[PDB]
Order: C-alpha cells, then structure tokens, then sequence
C-alpha cells in the first residue's frame, strides 16, 4: 500500500522543528515515516547525501507533482538575493519556490517558517520573511511555536491524509484545534490572576504554590495556542507556566523575541 | 585528478558543504564550508542581559539547552551571580539527560548508515544473528524474534517501492564491512534507540517545562519552585516521576550502544588510523555542585601535541589562562574584519563574495587557542579525562576495549583514540559516565532539598552605568561552547558565541592552518569519487552542527 | 469426613469464604459465602434517575466501567432513549479496552500462581527456556537475557528475606506440575503482563476521563465532545493517541496470553475433567452498532442441557423471554424474603443470622433462569457463540486447540470446554477477539464523523408522574450483568442489580438446587486437606468478584 | 531491607487498589519488588486461608512499630460488625488490632476517608471512616473514588525518604494534593469568569471546551489535584477536560450526596 509523500525543506532552520517528531507518541517518528507517510526528502534523516539525494528530491518532485505536502522550517532569507542560505549553490528560496509549484499542500512548521520567528527579529540581518511571503499565490497552513507540539503538525497532516482536506484554520491559517484560543482564556492559573495572587519572583511564596505568572512577564494574555492544555512530551502536565517559567509568546508573532521576559503583557 | 562537492552533507545538523580535492584515490585537500547564516549575535545585541538566554537557545535545536545554559551562565559571569546549589542539579540533570538523547540519536540515526547497509540486513538469518551476541551482550531485545520483525519492517518497505529517506543510499558500497546479520542487528537497535532517546527526553521535559527548547533558566538559577508539599509545583510526585525515566536509560546504554561501539571498530579497525584532526584537544570543566559555580564533576584541561603526561588542567569556569587564549578569524570566512580577535570585543560583520579556494569560503569561524588549532568535543572530553587520571573513564574506556580485544584477538592503544572510530568510542563513553552523573545528581537534590533548602533563585541587580564582561562555559555534546557578553549601560553591548562546531568546522585561519574537519580528511580513501561514502563517515564522527557553528 | 474453610481466598475481587466438606481426599459438598455487604441497590433508591450510573459504578472498581454501562441502559430502557451511534461506538471501546485489562490481570496476577511454582523458577536454565518457545511463540521478549533478569528479579527478593505478598505460598505441592523452565517463562510473562494492561487502561482513560471509575457517561449517551477541529475536546489528536494504545495490545494478547493458555492446558489436562459447574449457560448479545441500542458485533444465547445445535439465540437487549425469565432467591442468603423474586419486584432486606450449613450462609442471591441454574462469564460466552457459528470465535478457540496440539498430539473437544480449563480458554478466547472488537469501532468512529456526524448526547425527558421500568442488559467480563430500575414520580423507586459472579456464586437456591462454584468443586481432589489448592484452581476459574455478587 | 506495609480492605470496591495497577511512579512491579515490602494484601498474595492469615499475624509481631497500615473501603458497625467479616471476625477488629503496632496509618479512598458511597443516603450497614474506628491514632487520609495512585504513593515516598509524613491539612489529607479547590486551579476558570458555559452535553460550548459549572460541576466546592496532577500520565486527562463535570467524589458532603447536575456554591 502507498503511503502519502512529504517532501520537508530546512531554510534558516536551528533543527528543533524537526527534533519535536523524536518526541512524539502519535506517531512516533518511527511510525510516521514507516507507516504514515513517504518522507521522500529531509536532510537531517536521508541515507543519500550531496549528488544523490538531490537526485532523490527532483526524481521525487516530480514523480510525486500535484500529490505530495511540501514542509518547510526556518525563515527564508531575502537580502542579497538569497545567498545567506545556499544548499547545492543554489538559494533556499529557489529550492522552497520549485517545490511549491507541484505541491498538494504546503505546511509552515514552526514560528520562523510561520512569521519569521527569532531569525527575522532585532534588525534582522539577513532579510528573513515567512514562508507564505515567498509563496503570495500559495495557500500555507502555519504550525507556529518554537518549536510546536509536534502533534500540531502530525495531527494536521493526519487531517488532510485521512479526511482529504486541512484541518480548519483561523485568519492567520493556523489549525484552529491547535491556535483557535489565548492562552490565558484556557489557563489553569486563571483563578490565581482572578484573585490578584502573584508570583513576584522565582523561588517566593506565590511562586511556590504555584500562583500566576502575569508579573513575571507571562504572555499568555496576547498568545494563541494549546500549550496549557495539550502541553508537552505527553507525560502530563508539562507545559513552560506549570514548571514556573510565564510564556514567552514564541507562538506569537511581535510576542515572542520582541518582548522582554518580564515586560507585561496587555490584557483583554 | 578530481574536485569533488558534498552538497548537502545529510545526517547532521544544519548546512554543510565539503569540498575535496583527489588525488590517486586518497583526498589530498579539503574545504569545509558553512552555507547558512542567521546572525544570532546581532539579533541579540541591545537587550536586557536576562533575556538573551530565550534568544540564543534558538542558536541550536538539536543542542537544545546548551546555549541557553551557557547565556545565563555569561550573564551570571559578567554580574558576579553564584548560582544556587538547587539550580545547579537542576541545570545539571537536564544537561545530562539532553546529552544522553544527542549522542544516542547521532550514533544511530545519524551516523549508523555510514556504516551500515540495509539491504545486507535482507538476507540475514536472524536465529543466527542472535547468536552473534550471546556472551557480547545482555540486552533483553536481541532475541530472533525480535529480529525477524525487524526484517519484516524492511522487507515491506522495500516491497513497497517507497524507500523515501533510505532511497539511493550506499548499499554495496565496497567500503561497507558488515555481514547480513550485523546489518540486521543495527537496524534493531535503530529502531530500540528511538525509545530510549524518548526517555532521556521525558527527563529533560519535566525539568524544563518542554524540549526542545527549555524555558526554565534564568540569571539567577532556575524557575523551577521547589515545594515538597505544593500543588502544582516541583514536590515529591513530580520529582520520582523524574526518577522513573532517569532509571530506565542505562540498559540500552551500556547493553546495546556501548557494544555496537566496540563492534563497529571491530569491524573496521582501519578506521582507527585515519581521521585525526588535530594535536591538541580542549574541554572544559562541567557539572558543578558548590554553591560558588564550581566544584565540578568533570574535569577539563588542554593537551598540546598529543602529550597527557604535561597536560594543563582547567578546574575554574574562572580560568584566565583558559579565557584569554581564544581569538577568533575571518581571514577565510564571509566576515569583514580579518584578524584574530578576542570574543569581548569581536565582530560579526557579513561580507559575502563567493566561494573562492583560497579566499573566503563559509560562514564558520576560525577559532585558535594561543594561535593554535584544537579539537573539542567529546575526544577532547575523553582524553582530558584520560589525563586527568579519572578513573571511572578509564575503566568505561576498557569494557570497549575488551569487547574489542573478545571480537579480534587484538587490543587498542591510546594512540588509535586519535581518529575517526577514536572520536565515536570517545562519544559512547561520555553518554556512559552521563547515567552515573544523573544518579548522583538526583541523589544531591532529593538530599538537599531534605535538609530544607528549597532556593532555586536569587534576583540579580544590574548597574546601570560601567562596563562589565562575562563568559559562559559549558561542555556541549560536541565540545567546549563559551559564549561572551558585555554589557555597558545595563545592555548587551556585545555578545559573541564560540561554538564547539566552530572549532572543528572552521575554515583556515589567519596563518592558512588547517582545522579539525579539514585536516581529519587528507589521506582519506575514496573508491568512488561519485559516492565518497568514505569521507562522511569522517565528517560524521565529528556531530557536526552548523546552525551551531555559524549562527 | 474432614470439614475445611477457605477465608479469606485470595486472589479475588473482594470477600469470600469456601467451605468443604472432604471424604477421602475428594471434596463432597461446598459452600460459597459472600461475606461483606454495602447495600448499594439502597443508597440508589429515592434519586433521580440520571444520578445512579456514578453512584452503582461504585458497586466495582475491579470490573470498572460494566456497572455505570448497564446503569445508563436501564435508564434508556425505561425512558425508551435511543443513544446516539458515536456514543455506542465510544462506550464499546471503553468496555472492550477495560475487559482486556481484566482478562490479563486475571490470567496473570490473580490466577498464575495458582499453577507456577516461583521457587521451581530458580532451578531454571534461561537458555532452555527460551528453546522451548522456538516455533511456539513469535513474541520478541522471550530471550535467554530477559528470562535471566527476570530469574534474578526472584532471586534479589528470596536473598532479602521479605518474600511479602509471595510468602508462605504454594511452592512443592504435589498438584505444581510445570518444569522449572515454564515456571520462569510464566514469572516473566507475569511482569511483561503490567505493561499490556497498563496500555488498555490508557485507552479507557482517554475516552473515561480516569479509571478506576469513568466519569463520560449519561443517561442519552456520553460526555465527550466531538470536534475534529475544537481545542480541548475530543478532537483528531486526541484520537489518535487513543489509536496509538489501542494498537499496543495485540502481540501481548496473541503471542504471550493466548499461548500461555493453551500451555497451562497442555501441562494440565486433568483440568479439562474436573470444574464443571452447570449445565445451561446465558450470554447476552454486546457492542452494539446502530442508531436503535442494536446490532451487536457479539452474539448471545441460552444454552439448555449443554445443547449447542438446540440453543436459543438472543439478540436484543429488549428480549422478552430473556427479561422474563430472570429471577433471584433468599432462601439460603441473609436476605428476608425468601421466594424467587422478578428484580423489578425484588427486595433486599437484610436478615443476618450467621453461618448455618442448611439455612442462611452467604449476602450474594441465588439467581435463576426459568427456574434453572446457570453459568455465565466467558465460558458461557464462548459456548454460544460456538453455538451461533461465529467464525471468529471458532478459528480463534482452534489457534489455542493448535498450540496444545502440537505439544500434547491431542485434541480438544467440546466437551472438555466444560471444565475449569475450558473457562479461562474462553476467557482467553474474548479477551483475542476484543481486539478485533477495538480496531473495528474505532474506524468505525473514524468513519462516522468523517461523514459529518458529530452528536454524542440525547437529552432525556422524564414524566413526574406514572411509574415505568428499565432493565440495561452488557456481557461484563465475567458474564451477563442486569441492572434494574423502577421509576416513580420521576425518582428511582426500585434498583436491583443481578451481577455475573450473582449467578456463579450464588449459594443454593430455592428448590436447593446448587449454583456454579458448589458444583464445580465436587469431586475436586485435594492432595493436602490443609493447603487446598485445588479447590481454589477452580475457584479462581469462574474470575470471582463479591464486591460484584452482593453490591 | 524494605519498609513493610499492611493493606486490609473493608468495605471496598477494589478500585483503590486498582489505581495502583495504573501507577507509573513507581509502577506497581517497581513498588512491590524494589520501594516498600507488601507483607499483606489479599487481591495478590500467594497464599490464602490459613495461610494468609499466619503471613499477617507474623508481619504484626516481625513489624511492630515499623509498618504502614493502609485502610479501603468504609467499616462498618451496625449490629456488631457483621456486614464485612474476614475468617469469622469483624473486620473493624482486624484493623484494631493491626492499628496497635503501627508506625503510619493511611486511610485510602474516600470510603475509608469520610465513609463516601457505602456510608451515603440511609447507609445500610453504618459505615464510617477509619478516623471514626480510630479515635486515638492520626490517619492520613488520601480522598478520592480512587484517588490518583500516586497521591497516595508520594505520601508512601515522603514517609520512607524523609522519615516523616507530608504536610496535613486540617483534614488530614497531604496539601501537595489536596490543598487547593479544585475550581482555583482550573483550566476552564476564563470561561467561568466569562459566561461561557456548556449548557448540554454536545451542545456547541461543550463541543468548544466551555466551563461546565451548569452542568452541575462541583470543582468549586472540591480539594484535589485533579486538575493538575491529573489521571493517568498520558496527558489532559480528568473528568472536566474529558467533557463531564466534577461530582465532588474527594468531597465528604458533595460526592455521592448532591445530584450531578445540582449547582455547587461558589465562594
Ligand atoms: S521555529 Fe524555533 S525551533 Fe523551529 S526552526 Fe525556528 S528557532 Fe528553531
Ligand atoms: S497570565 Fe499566564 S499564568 Fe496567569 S492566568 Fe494568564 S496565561 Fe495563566
Ligand atoms: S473510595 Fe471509591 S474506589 Fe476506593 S473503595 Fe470506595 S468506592 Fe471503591
Ligand atoms: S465550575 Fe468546574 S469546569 Fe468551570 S472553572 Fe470551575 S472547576 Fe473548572
Ligand atoms: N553540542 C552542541 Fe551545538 C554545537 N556545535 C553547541 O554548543
Ligand atoms: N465482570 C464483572 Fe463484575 C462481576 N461479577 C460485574 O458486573
Ligand atoms: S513561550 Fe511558546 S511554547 Fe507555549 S507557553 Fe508560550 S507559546
Ligand atoms: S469527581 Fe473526583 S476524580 Fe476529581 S474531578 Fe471531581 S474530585
Ligand atoms: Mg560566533
Ligand atoms: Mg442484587
Ligand atoms: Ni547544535
Ligand atoms: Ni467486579
């Protein structure tokens, strides 16, 4: 039985998009690529290198055109025509475009591929832009955080295998299942900011009975997401507010790497 | 005669181009070439010094928690911060878990495919593959049974025609050693080894609120808040639910990756006399248990010219022989000013001109140590160890080598540690040592906190006028990582990252000498110029990360 | 003649006496006593009717789930509710999910050591063990290295001298037959057993919201919220987590329970010749699949005089002759009335007078069919469903009658079913085909809410005057479960609960005709009068649960 | 040497010792093998009759002073104490007599806690919790129908490691689990506060995760970490995020006394 073929391209990437799928359950990694899908190209897995697996992505693009999803994590980086990212001597950008043209869907992993994320903040040095605008004429489904649940990804992927279509997205083509809320309006420390109980600093009474972080800069107020409820590693109840942190907004376009940990956030 | 591009080089992190020149069938020069640049140093310029650490962990995902460790450490340096006790197990814990997964999965799923053909594993007979390993082993996954379904799964992807990332790979490559069952056997632990990475993660996971990408440091200590008798907090609960993943890593550890290892040299035992990349080796201290950053539970040092016997050992994240000895260069790097500089006052200005032989050819870096080349990394880590006379490295050290000696009649000598299979037996016997680590610093904790100390954080003040300069030290999975902060005017004024793949990876530096990558290739063989197979698997030994190296 | 009491059996769910008489060294005559009662069927009374699934879920926590299921359909039978097809197809997961818990734990926690001798497992060769499932088993941890661990694990609790719960055990007694290489494959697959049931419950968890004890049902359907595209409900990921444990438990169920079944059967043949508890065996249809609380993926029927080619089928949880039929006695429990009641007419008003061997004994009922005794559970359910000419069920019963062929060159023969051998391979048999069971209703809610239904939930109406009656029928793992609800001016005016091990464990009834368990021990022999082994071998057969038999 | 515990059961369900089944930390296998010495429990002990009963009777006199008594199910004590009887004895006897030499007791389960379902409405046999039975003795007590395992298996753990019990609450009950309402700690306090509810199972804020206060939930009148802590260790699994609302089962007066879908007070 055939198995739906992915094509994943890495642009201005620090790998941790690709290091979720080693955490996840379901599937695991190895299930998703023995069962699930067809990864016909990804450079941190692929037994070919150089010469050989180029030859596996263009045989696979094109014996694969209309059918496959095209993933891509990173920003891409536009200044100086592209060469801040060069893969075969060629632009990353140019790589992204010639794989859009024949792909059935195309998914932005991650803050950086999603709105350009950490790569294209402060002065942004290199010109980074998201991936829907090096493809304005392309539908891109984005799967923000740094790095998501890597179920928002797999249970995307899953909808458009098993259902024949994207899961429903919001105005920022995000999977509603995932983003369709903030953060603080599914939080489980609600009670404690309803009630003006504080953490004021790491290590205090407050924070050690396990009170709001809104005071120590928590950004779940202005960030969607599912981070309270489905969490993280599937252990239960490991989410960065559980363990102490408050959000840092990484999810969140202008949120997370533009703001200070311990700015505050606005709240609706 | 022939020039010869890798590009991309696959199973690593990151964007890597080599270059080889061959001659009579033996790689007489090479390049190694960083592609990608994000230009993390800058990104983080101007901001407050406790946020940096939220920043520059983006540096690396697959080296999660290094660069964040190593910012707050900078940070914490340059403020004159000791961190709590509490925070330092904590920060520990993590550290170790997180190497644990990274040399797991470089081992297998990164490297294993160098070394291993999966179509061979086809027509093994599992029933005798099995007994291969009766008396080499005692993992309780190497029965027939286990390796016959393991067959299957390879049987029905080959059967299906979509081979997807195992497409067009080296099978039958004449450089390819292993019998059928051998083949088959490393696919088994491939697949056991996802498991056991999972775990070591789930360790990382419970500490640091997620991975990748962890979210519970700052300048100060830890957000972790310690209540044995909270709800919602780290009590006790939480604490044996940590305990519970720690415990089960150590079987695959030292059951089945351990053995592969000195399997895998047995095997090509050529491959221990070819891929040395340097004479002198640094690693850094790590692991502290004071409550003054120190105290460390691994030692560090600098070996010059191979000699243990006068090695110089580094006991202080504080060293001023250790800090002022690094400079870096851009004289064959895509950066404007050339000449070696210190990272407090370094400069990461782009100037992009092409690929040129002997001008500018990547993005990485070179750095030297009082002007000379070294290699880091878990080689360095090891010999240093060797050094230093430690003897829970040696003794590790010698259960591979009696493996070894058990499979081939033959033994193995300091010597034959400074290559290819050296660097990888290097790394297996770091991901060892890492499980009695974790023992003893859940140990330290689960004891501290009994005796009624729960601090895990003190708030730090920074002046608002003066200058002030810190460093960052950590041992990363693949070397020593520093990072450099100044800070003038309660701002970051300068902030530069040493990346232990910048030392290895780095082109020729401001004297033309040739780094660790470059240098680990001449002399390499290569059957077939079209497929040099045998030049990965150097390159591979070394974990490269290139996000790491150039960020 | 040798009177000898049992109290407390062990290695039940709840309180349980068994008295022998002994003649010779073979048991004439037994008694079963339930020795604890809540009145459960009371604390129901006077609420309303949607409340009582949460409050009778608490009649078991070892057969969690069964109670709160029957619950909510008496109060669909009597309010004439048809629950919505989504609900059904999550209510069978559950139940199928939790059974294969209960079947494993039973095979291996409470019923093992009733057959393996753990102190034999210490004379055992690892390596001949592992031999002896060469082309028995495909399972992947049979290993010489797992059975040497786990030999160890033994060894580790014997050297410390605190044997605890496997104390003063068993170990040497005449009636232990396996050698001592099976009794250390048996430990081993003992401990691999807690993995696979721990994997069920996961799933039961996932659509539960907990277990022990659900908390996703109600009168109309269930609670959870469908929505593939809603954060926080039950959405796609959350489905296929639940699909990630589900596929978790069929090697465990096919290569380690069901041949180990057909083993203990091999080992123990004589056992296919004693037990024997009834003669008429009542199963009711389960897994319904349509919009009308029908279409049962399982099949049920009455079996009279052990008459497959004549039994009557059943195949409606509204089947008059079934509902009719049903009844419960006093006559020797500590209950006032005494005359067989119909449970909507039933009444349990305590009547304790102590233990009399011709009088009053036991807190369970003597239930009756048409005025006959019978057995029900999963030797029940596999009888008719061989009477139905269910393929699945017969090519299942023939893997095991396979495995034990091949090591005895026997047969099994329908007649030998009727037997304490013959109820655990029925047990074995369900808990094989569940999983089918599993795959089945899953995709079938896949497939459902693909088509763009999403409703889980009917609300009900309940008229506050007139009185009507409900009966909410499921095939427990221990047999056919009735709940009973009478409702009046809009509050519960009656409950009655007629429980499986109600049926097995029933003493006699009113026309002292002997239930279940007292028949089965006639003419059990009994080796030594002081250590009865054998008595509870058959005991344990027919899974007791007295929390379940008296409520 | 192993810390020995004594489990007696009363008026149980079983479920309380089922919870452990589901344990991970530790595992069932890993408590029993490695962390305490089990040295009396019916539902697995080897032995039975007679023999069980001398296997007790050792561990009293071998352990005096040194063992963990643990108590499910709810004692009952109308008419003498017949409604549970173990080899002929009432079972508040039993658990008299092992109380004596005790070193800690446990009272798991809101049965053996506050006397929960088999002590509510007209409560037929006069069940009462094992503080009631024990009327000299401090008894810890870990609510819940079952509680999380691991409530109680962290109170095993801080006895064994730090020598002595956790932190009580005014209740008895350990406050790393029991120390906050349920509703002040909960995932779906933004709807509350918004109006947001579920007003019918299915209905279109139940299929959006909305609060389910007007479904009856009692997480307001409710001590627990189940909001928290959760069930089972897979992740986002309690009765409120599976979609039904708390019934209050920690809660003596709330659980098995209020209908499901009668109003909690809120404070
Ligand atoms: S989104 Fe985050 S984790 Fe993913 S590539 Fe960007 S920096 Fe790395
Ligand atoms: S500010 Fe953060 S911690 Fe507080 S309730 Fe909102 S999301 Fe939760
Ligand atoms: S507390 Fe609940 S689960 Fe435990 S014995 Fe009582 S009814 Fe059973
Ligand atoms: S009423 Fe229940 S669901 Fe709503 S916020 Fe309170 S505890 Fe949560
Ligand atoms: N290990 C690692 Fe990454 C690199 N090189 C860092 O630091
Ligand atoms: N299975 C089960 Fe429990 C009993 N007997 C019920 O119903
Ligand atoms: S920092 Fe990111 S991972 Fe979630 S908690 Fe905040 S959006
Ligand atoms: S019913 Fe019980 S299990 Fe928790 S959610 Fe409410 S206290
Ligand atoms: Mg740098
Ligand atoms: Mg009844
Ligand atoms: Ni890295
Ligand atoms: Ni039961």
């Amino acid at each position: 039985p055939q198995r739906p073929p992915v094509i994943w391209i890495g642009a201005q990437e620090c790998t941790g998009c690709t290091e979720s799928l080693l955490r996840a359950t379901h599937p695991t990694v190895e299930n998703l690529v023995l069962e699930t899908i067809s990864l016909e190209y990804h450079e941190v897995l692929s037994a070919a290198f150089g010469h050989q697996v180029e030859e596996n992505k263009h045989n696979a693009l094109e014996k694969y055109k209309g059918q496959y999803v095209l993933v891509v994590d990173g920003s891409i980086p536009l200044k100086d025509n592209g060469i801040y990212c060069m893969v075969a001597g060629e632009p990353i950008v140019d790589h992204i475009r010639k794989a859009a043209e024949g792909a059935a869907a195309i998914i932005a992993i991650g803050s950086c591929s999603a709105w350009g994320g950490v790569a294209a903040a402060g002065v942004n040095p290199t010109g980074a832009v998201s991936l829907q605008e090096v493809l304005p004429g392309k539908t891109v489904i984005n799967i923000p955080g740094c790095p998501p649940n890597p179920h928002n990804f797999l249970a995307t992927v899953a909808h458009i295998i098993t259902y024949g279509k994207p899961p429903k997205l919001d105005d920022k083509n995000r999977p509603t299942f995932a983003y369709g809320r903030l953060i603080h309006e599914h939080c489980e420390r609600r009670p404690h900011f309803d009630a003006g109980r504080f953490a004021k600093e790491f290590g205090d009474e407050g924070h050690r009975e396990g009170w709001c972080l809104y005071h120590l800069g928590c950004k779940g107020p202005e960030t969607y997401g599912n981070c309270s409820t489905l969490q993280f590693c599937d252990v239960g109840g490991v989410w960065p507010v559980a363990i102490g942190h408050p959000c840092y907004g990484c999810n969140e376009e202008g949120i997370g790497f533009h703001k200070g940990i311990h700015q505050l956030a606005n709240v609706e | 005669s022939q020039r010869i591009t890798i590009d991309p080089v696959t199973r690593i992190e990151g964007h890597l181009r080599i270059d080889c020149e061959i001659e009579n069938g033996v790689v007489s020069k090479a390049w190694a070439s960083g592609t990608m640049w994000r230009g993390m140093e800058e990104i983080v310029k101007n901001r407050d010094p406790r946020d940096a650490w939220m920043i520059v962990q983006r540096i690396c995902g697959v080296c999660t928690t290094t660069h964040a460790l190593s910012s707050v450490r900078a940070a914490e340096s340059a403020l004159n911060i000791d961190v709590p006790v509490n925070a330092q197990y904590i920060r520990n814990i993590i550290l170790a878990a997180h190497t644990t997964h990274d040399h797991i999965v470089h081992f297998y799923q990164l490297s294993a495919l160098d070394w291993v053909d999966i179509t061979s594993a086809l027509q093994a007979d599992p029933t005798k593959a099995s007994e291969m390993l009766k008396g080499v082993s005692t993992w309780h996954l190497n029965s027939p049974e286990e390796f016959t379904k393991v067959q299957n799964k390879i049987k029905d992807l080959v059967a299906s025609g979509q081979l997807g990332i195992f497409a067009n790979g080296y099978w039958g490559h004449p450089a390819m050693k292993l019998p059928p069952e051998v083949n088959l056997i490393a696919v088994a632990h491939y697949l056991q080894a996802l498991e056991c990475q999972r775990d070591a993660n789930r360790v990382v996971a419970l500490l640091g609120g997620k991975t990748p990408h962890i979210q519970n440091l700052a300048v100060g200590g830890v957000a972790n808040p310690i209540n044995l008798d909270g709800l919602g907090v780290l009590n006790l609960e939480r604490l044996m639910y940590i305990k519970s993943f720690i415990d089960k890593l150590s079987d695959f550890v030292e059951q089945v990756y351990k053995v592969d290892t000195a399997v895998i040299a047995a095997f090509y035992p050529e491959w221990l006399t070819r891929g040395k990349g340097a004479v002198n080796y640094l690693s850094v201290p790590e692991f502290p248990t004071d409550s003054k950053n120190g105290s460390f539970l691994f030692p560090g040092g600098y070996i010059e010219n191979a000699d243990l016997s006068s090695y110089r050992p580094i006991t202080s994240h504080s060293d001023e022989y250790l800090i002022k000895g690094i400079q870096e260069s851009a004289k064959h790097s895509w950066y404007k000013d050339e000449a070696p500089q210190a990272p407090w006052e370094g400069t990461t200005i782009p100037a992009y001109d092409g690929w040129s032989d002997d001008g500018k050819y990547s993005w990485v870096k070179s750095p030297t140590f009082y002007g000379k080349t070294v290699e880091v990394g878990p080689l360095a880590n090891m010999l240093v160890k060797l050094a230093a006379g430690r003897e829970s490295t040696q003794n590790k050290l010698n259960e591979i080598v009696a493996i070894y000696q058990k499979l081939t009649g033959n033994t193995l000598e300091v010597a034959q540690l400074h290559s290819t299979l050296g660097r990888i037996i290097g790394r297996t016997v770091h991901c060892c040592e890492l499980q009695d680590i974790l023992q003893n610093q859940y140990s330290a904790l689960i004891t501290n906190i009994g005796k009624g100390d729960h601090t895990t954080f003190v708030k730090p003040n920074i002046p608002a006028t003066g200058e002030f300069k810190g460093v960052g030290f950590l041992e990363a999975p693949r070397g020593m990582l520093s990072h450099w902060m100044v800070i003038k005017d309660g701002i970051i004024s300068n902030y530069q990252a040493v990346v232990p793949s910048t030392w290895n990876s780095g082109p020729r530096n401001f004297n033309d000498d040739v780094g660790p990558y470059e240098q680990s290739l001449v002399g390499t063989p290569v059957a077939d110029p079209n497929k040099p197979l045998e030049v990965v698997r150097t390159i591979h030994s070394f974990d490269p990360c290139m996000a790491c190296a150039v960020h």
